[PDB]
DNA sequence: CACCCTTTCATTATTATTATTTTTTTTTTTT
């Protein structure tokens, strides 16, 4: 079954990309050598196929959140909001390797390849949390297919499909936000501001001569330490953008869909970014469609009461021995 | 019937290490169909050979399915995907204090273990996937109707099928021979791009225990 | 045809597949996008869909333009299933005439046949009228077409059945009595304007059922524009000023209206320096005039002006300015650029629907912009493969030569283009239609071809409508001369250039032996909804709408199978250039050869 | 032997990076 979550990000979206990306102070991405450049960590973008323009397919950039970030965000909000209060109201104590299997997609319960009988495969895929992702040494296929957060954008019209043409963006969706770090010893005003420093004026002066000597030595080398004074750039996806999120479940139970629904009920407090200091990735949910039928309201989720009762009786009955038996 | 199948993609897919065989796709689809039609507690070894394809027998044993590998026509340049894995250390610390986590170690390790940060890069291709096989078109359509993803059943969003199409074609056009074959295959079936190696020719192509001495084509 | 639909045997064999999945996916409750060409007989297939839905017990509503109405009820008379369940029609106030005003005009203009027709009940005189009166089993008196047949030159806007006509004139309780036609029959025909007006009547809280179980729309490409026609309320100033003489605040509204080539396009309230106090004075000076003693036809003008002003006042609507083709009269519009709410309020009121048109789909099986214009829900959308038969592209010959000058509204382009029209008209063995998108370039072509061609030419202008030009085209094709037609506007979409003098033998059809497209129709759709949709989509929506307009332009050549020796000409030099934006325009020209 | 610390070893080497160029029509038959 399918759940499509249409959200708008209250704050910008930043999911950092690999590679060495350089921007000038004006904005030119990846300059030829021989000119001053700048460190830049762009948001994650894939080259996707485009039937826009002509009937032939052209490769266009599309700035997304990766699906792994979506999967881990959904996982972590189910653990932080419903799973952990249930397991600490009972007194359950997880183990590393079972906590690592539940909270991450890792096999450190036993690094060995654990054999999995088909009956135990069935009894762990029907678990309200465990069967969604799986993981661990069993390496069994989880039931939850979490897609990338795709912005409603004309470069993604092949990914988005028909029906999103209304309320659709176009053009550039990335803004290169420039950030910086200043050496705060240079910000020190007088004796009242410096009295908390051990050494005070002497220590502040010593750091100023150390930074000065390091900077002049680096500039003389230009014609290996590093100071605090930084100024860098990062591309973010623009705030207020609308995004679709596809969550397709491969033969789910009622309790698993109820767990995903209670994740969507409480995911307003979650963030989706590499900008947690800057409150990046705050979003509100505008629509949640189950099997094509919208279910989201302003006061949380209204509908799917069978899923809510199923997940209530699922999270009530868990005693974390199933997590330990899932790990080893 | 000697037909030929294209799949076009609404999402970019993982470029396969070695060959994406069509019979592997149909076997996984039949496993999913058997999971729908029986339940969850079944053996995937039982039903992933129940395919509407022909079965070619080499002259002295070593039988394979009559289904060539997926040839790739790149609509897009072959880009790369990065993914990372790490357990959130901050929630681990708060769970260690709250008693929900029982961790004797007072320090993580990003180079190894449960809190290992791992980075890994896989090729990404957006392509038309064309295979050639002998079999019944209706059963291939019934299998491929459930085929929402191909190349990776990643559960993370890759390889989403925009559509599929099966058409019958003549005998001399179809290169079925472009497939992992046994070394005792017929002299008309061995081509120049085939070479002798260790490869699976049947069923689970990831299972290295079933890998045999095979003559196979290069993607 | 085992287990066939009702009326299937009269449908052609090529349209049988579209009909079967259209009935199947309307049986599932989805809104069906069914596409076929012009001469494939979509009326018979629509009749089969309406009958097969009508035998299920469904209240079936067929929405179509009034020209398509007669052949649609012609396909709905002889099959026994709609004979059992009944067929009726829903018609509005503009389908009728005022009897007192038409009699007073007939006495004044000394029309004996019209006056003798009105005296006696206004009994039907055209075969269509009495035959529809037999099919509905409700007598259709006072028809505008029946009065028009006796006098072609009557003021149809002046003699029209208004809402302010008295209750004792016969046409008004005729229309009131008919308004309940949907109760007594299982299939109800309506216009797109009827369906949109009744949808507005649903949304503001009679003539159509509250829930339509099965809706078939004929020529669905027009239907959204009909909604765009319905939700514009326009204030006409010069008829108001002539009516009041028979206030100074509306003259000050004109003076402040003057200060605001784009005059305030897509601006609901962006600039209102004196627009809203002037509108309030207009409303108060128009609504407080005494109803006693003021004329029965004047109150219609006063009421439509006050309704348009009250639509203007809310601020939920856009404002647009236009002037009449006759003179620079004051025309003002309060229209709606967003139309998701009302049409969505129609789609929850529709169980299943089949939208049939001649240009419904964009490229192959893409119709995404189509469900964007009509705001069709994606869950209820159903995209069927289209029918594009070979005989639509078989007799037509595409010529390699063209006009080397690019169309840039220049006189040198007009001279080179007109020399190519002279070449085509010299090689024409019949009629020729040369299609333009503007008045200025067609007056340039008229000034370049006037002394060259003489009596062979027909021009369209502000004083020359499409119907007059079309009638002259039949007239001088009847005389044996070979006409050329500098056509624009409605000459692109929706004219029947297949002759009715030879029904049975289409191989001798030479009424239109040459279609020449002088320029690519870019920038044709200027409506509020298309401007808003373009602002979202971008260049692509402009290109695809130009593709649909050009497909409707090329559809004028073949209207029925069996024709021969058809010539198609494209003189736009951008088509044969290396530009990529004319890429779809080439692939449709890739469907013709040599 | 399950839970961790902290030691240890390894040989070559270079660096490129997709982004756009409308026309201005007057239709239609609603309240």
């Amino acid at each position: 079954m399918q759940i499509e979550v249409t959200v708008r990000n209250i704050t910008p979206i930043f999911s950092a990309a690999p590679g060495s990306n350089y921007i000038t102070i004006d904005g030119t991405i990846n300059p030829p050598p021989g000119v001053s450049r700048f460190p830049l960590v762009r948001t994650r973008m894939m080259y996707v196929a485009a039937d826009v323009g002509d009937g032939v397919i052209k490769s266009v950039p599309l700035q997304i959140v990766p699906g792994n970030t979506m999967r881990s965000l959904l996982r972590r909000t189910m653990l932080k909001h419903v799973i952990e209060p249930a397991l600490v109201e009972k007194g359950n104590k997880l183990s590393i390797g079972a906590y690592a299997t539940a909270y991450s997609g890792n096999a450190t319960g036993n690094p060995d390849g654990v054999p999995s009988s088909f009956d135990e495969i069935a009894t762990m895929r029907a678990h309200p949390f465990i069967g969604l992702f799986g993981g661990g040494p069993r390496m069994l296929e989880g039931r939850l297919m979490v897609d990338s957060l795709y912005p409603i954008h004309t470069n993604a019209e092949r990914i988005l499909g028909a029906g999103y043409e209304n309320e659709m963006m176009s053009g550039p969706i990335t803004q290169v936000v420039w950030a910086r770090r200043m050496d705060p010893i240079l910000n020190l005003g007088s004796s009242e501001d410096v009295e908390v420093i051990n050494g005070g004026a002497v220590a502040a002066n010593g750091w100023i001569q150390d930074l000065l000597a390091n900077s002049k030595a680096a500039a003389s080398k230009k014609k290996n330490g590093r100071g605090l004074k930084a100024f860098n750039a990062h591309e973010v996806v623009i705030p207020g953008l609308k995004w679709v999120w596809r969550i397709s479940l491969d033969r789910p139970t009622d309790a698993q869909v109820g767990l995903v629904l209670l994740a969507l009920n409480k995911m307003t407090n979650e963030r989706i970014a590499g900008g947690h200091s800057k409150d990046y990735g705050r979003f509100v949910i505008d629509g949640v469609s189950l099997n094509g039928e919208q279910v989201w309201s302003q006061s949380g989720i209204t509908g799917g009461e069978q899923y809510f009762d199923a997940v209530a009786e699922a999270i009530d009955g868990l005693s974390s021995k199933e997590f330990e038996q899932f790990a080893q | 019937v000697n037909l030929k199948v294209t799949i076009d993609l609404s999402n970019p897919m993982m470029e396969p290490g070695d060959l994406l065989h069509l019979d592997a796709l149909l076997g996984a689809l039949r496993v999913s169909r058997a999971r729908a039609e029986h339940g969850d507690a079944i053996n995937p070894r039982d039903y992933h050979y129940d395919l509407p394809l022909e079965r070619y027998q080499a002259p002295s044993g070593d039988w394979v399915f009559k289904a060539s590998a997926f040839k790739l026509k790149r609509q897009l340049p072959n880009q790369m995907w990065m993914q990372t894995g790490r357990l959130s250390i901050v929630e681990a610390a708060r769970h260690r204090q709250s008693g929900y986590l029982q961790l004797r170690a007072g320090k993580p390790n990003p180079a190894g273990g449960p809190f290992k940060t791992s980075i890994y890069h896989r090729p990404i291709v957006q392509a038309e996937l064309t295979a050639f096989c002998v079999g019944d078109q209706q059963g291939i359509e019934a299998l491929l109707s459930e085929c929402r993803q191909i190349g990776g059943k990643r559960g993370v969003g890759f390889g989403q099928v925009a559509g599929f199409k099966v058409e019958p074609v003549a005998e001399t056009d179809c290169p079925w021979s472009w497939r992992a074959l046994p070394a005792d295959a017929d002299p008309r079936l061995v081509t120049s791009e085939h070479a002798r190696c260790i490869a699976a020719i049947r069923g689970p192509y990831w299972d290295r225990t079933l890998h045999v001495e095979a003559l196979a084509p290069t993607p | 045809p085992a287990d066939a639909l009702p009326g299937e045997g009269a449908v052609r064999e090529v349209l049988r597949p579209l009909l079967k999945q259209a009935a199947e996916k309307t049986a599932a409750g989805k809104i069906v996008f069914a596409e076929a060409a012009t001469g494939t007989g979509k009326g018979r297939m629509i009749a089969s869909l309406a009958a097969a839905a009508a035998i299920k017990g469904d209240t079936v509503v067929v929405s179509a333009p009034l020209a398509v109405t007669w052949q649609l009820v012609n396909d709905m008379k002889d099959i026994p299933e709609v004979r059992r369940v009944g067929l009726t029609l829903s018609l509005g106030r503009p389908n009728f005439i005022s009897p007192q005003r038409t009699l007073e005009w007939a006495i004044d203009n000394e029309r004996a046949d019209l006056a003798a027709w009105i005296e006696g009940g206004g009994k039907p005189l055209s075969l269509r009228s009495m035959e529809t009166s037999k099919v509905i089993s409700h007598e259709l008196c006072w028809l505008l077409e029946d009065a028009l047949l006796l006098a072609e030159d009557l003021p149809a806007d002046s003699l029209l059945l208004t809402s302010e006509d008295p209750a004792d004139c016969p046409a008004q309780q005729l229309y009131v009595a008919m308004r309940s036609n949907y109760t007594e029959a299982g299939i109800i025909l309506c216009s797109h304007f009827m369906l949109a007006a009744h949808t507005r009547m649903m949304q503001m809280r009679l003539s159509l059922p509250h829930f339509i179980d099965t809706l078939i729309v004929d020529e669905a490409h027009l239907l959204e524009q009909a909604f765009a026609s319905v939700y514009t309320h326009t204030l006409r100033l010069r008829p108001l000023m002539r009516t009041i003489e028979g206030l100074d605040a509306l003259k000050e509204l004109f003076t402040q209206m003057q200060v605001a080539t784009n005059t305030s396009l897509n601006v609901p309230l962006s600039d209102v320096p004196e627009l809203i106090p002037a509108l309030k004075d207009t409303v108060k000076t128009l609504g407080a005039l005494p109803t006693k003693g003021m004329s029965r036809d004047a109150r219609s003008v006063i009421r439509i002006a006050t309704r348009a002003a009250n639509d203007a006042l809310s601020g939920h609507s856009r404002l647009r300015i236009e002037v009449t083709p006759v003179h620079s009269y004051p025309m003002l519009l309060s229209g709606r650029s967003n139309l998701q709410r009302a049409l969505l309020g129609l789609w929850n009121a529709t169980g299943g629907a089949t939208l049939v048109s001649a240009t419904l789909f964009t490229t192959g099986d893409n119709g995404s912009l189509t469900r964007w214009k009509l705001e069709v829900p994606t869950e209820r959308a159903a995209f069927l493969p289209p029918v594009h038969p070979a005989w639509t592209t078989a007799p037509v010959l595409l010529h390699k030569e063209f006009c080397a000058h690019e169309p840039d509204d220049s006189p040198e382009w007009a001279t080179e283009c007109a020399q190519t029209i002279q070449g085509v008209a010299s090689t024409a063995q019949g009629g020729t239609l040369v299609l333009c998108t503007s008045y200025q370039n067609t007056e340039l072509l008229a000034g370049r071809l006037g002394a060259a061609l003489g009596d062979r030419l027909i021009v369209q202008s502000k004083t020359s409508s499409a119907a007059t030009c079309l009638a002259q085209f039949k007239a001088k094709h009847k005389a044996g001369i070979r006409p050329v037609w500098l056509g624009l506007g409605a000459a692109w979409t929706g004219i029947d250039l297949s002759d009715h003098s030879l029904p049975d033998n289409p191989e001798l059809d030479r009424l239109l032996s040459d279609l020449v497209i002088t320029r690519i129709p870019v920038g044709q759709n200027r409506s509020l909804t298309h401007e808003r949709r373009t602002a979202i989509g971008g260049f692509r929506i402009i290109s695809q709408e130009a593709a649909w307009h050009f497909r409707q332009g090329l559809g004028r050549l073949v209207r029925r199978p069996g024709v021969t020796h058809k010539n198609l000409w494209v003189l736009d030099a951008r088509i044969y250039g290396g530009a990529a934006w004319v890429a779809p325009f080439r692939q449709i020209l890739d469907r013709y050869k040599k």
